C-alpha cells in the first residue's frame, strides 16, 4: 500500500514492469496519456460505479 | 439500468437508498456474478483450454 | 410496457433492465443504476485453424 | 470537503468528481451519473523487446 495516489503511480514506473496498482478508471485513464506515456490501463472494471 | 417507481411514490427514496446499499456491499456484483458467468454453460472455457 | 403501468397506477414498482433514458425520467422516479453498460462489439470465435 | 459545504450552505451546488455512495446520498441529491468508471489495473507496458 502507498500514502498517496501520486506515490502509487511512481511505484510502478520504477518496478521495471514487476508492480501494479489498482485505482479508478477515470484517473487510469487520465495517466495513460500523460507524459512520459508509460502507464496503461489493462482489462475492464472490477466495479460499477459514477 | 435503474428501477422505475411513480413520481411521489412512498417507495421513491426507500428503494433509491436500498439500491446504494446493495452496490457497495457487494450483492449487486455478486448476482451480476451470478447468473452469468456461475449459471453460464461457458464451454469455451472448456474447449479453448486443451 | 412497463413504464406505463406505473404511471397509471396499474403497478406500483418495475425492476427491470430498464434503460435510463430522459424521457422516461420526466414521467417516473428512477434509482441509480445498478448495472453499467454501453455499446459494444459481439464477433466469433477465431479458430484459425488457417 | 465538497459535500459539507453544501449541507451547511456554503454552496448551492458542487460539480466536480464525486463519488456516488451510499452515505452521501442521505445527506445530498445526487444526479445520474455523468461519467462511468470503476476499479482498473495499471502497468508499464514493455518496452522490452530488445
Amino acid at each position: 500500500f502507498v500514502r498517496t495516489t501520486a506515490e502509487g503511480v511512481a511505484r510502478v514506473r520504477k518496478s521495471k514492469g514487476k508492480y501494479a496498482y489498482l485505482l479508478e478508471s477515470t484517473m487510469n485513464e487520465y495517466i495513460e496519456q500523460r507524459k512520459p506515456c508509460d502507464t496503461m490501463k489493462v482489462g475492464g472494471n472490477l466495479d460499477s460505479k459514477g | 439500468y435503474g428501477i422505475a417507481t411513480p413520481k411521489g411514490s412512498s417507495l421513491g427514496t426507500p428503494v433509491n437508498l436500498a439500491v446504494l446499499k446493495l452496490s457497495e456491499q457487494g450483492v449487486l456484483d455478486k448476482l451480476k456474478n451470478k447468473w452469468w458467468y456461475d449459471k453460464g454453460e461457458c464451454g469455451a472455457k472448456d474447449s479453448g483450454s486443451k | 410496457g412497463m413504464v406505463g403501468e406505473l404511471v397509471y397506477g396499474k403497478a406500483d414498482i418495475a425492476i427491470a433492465p430498464l434503460t435510463i433514458t430522459l424521457v422516461r425520467e420526466e414521467v417516473i422516479d428512477f434509482s441509480k443504476p445498478f448495472m453499467s453498460l454501453g455499446i459494444s462489439i459481439m464477433i466469433k470465435k477465431p479458430q484459425k485453424s488457417k
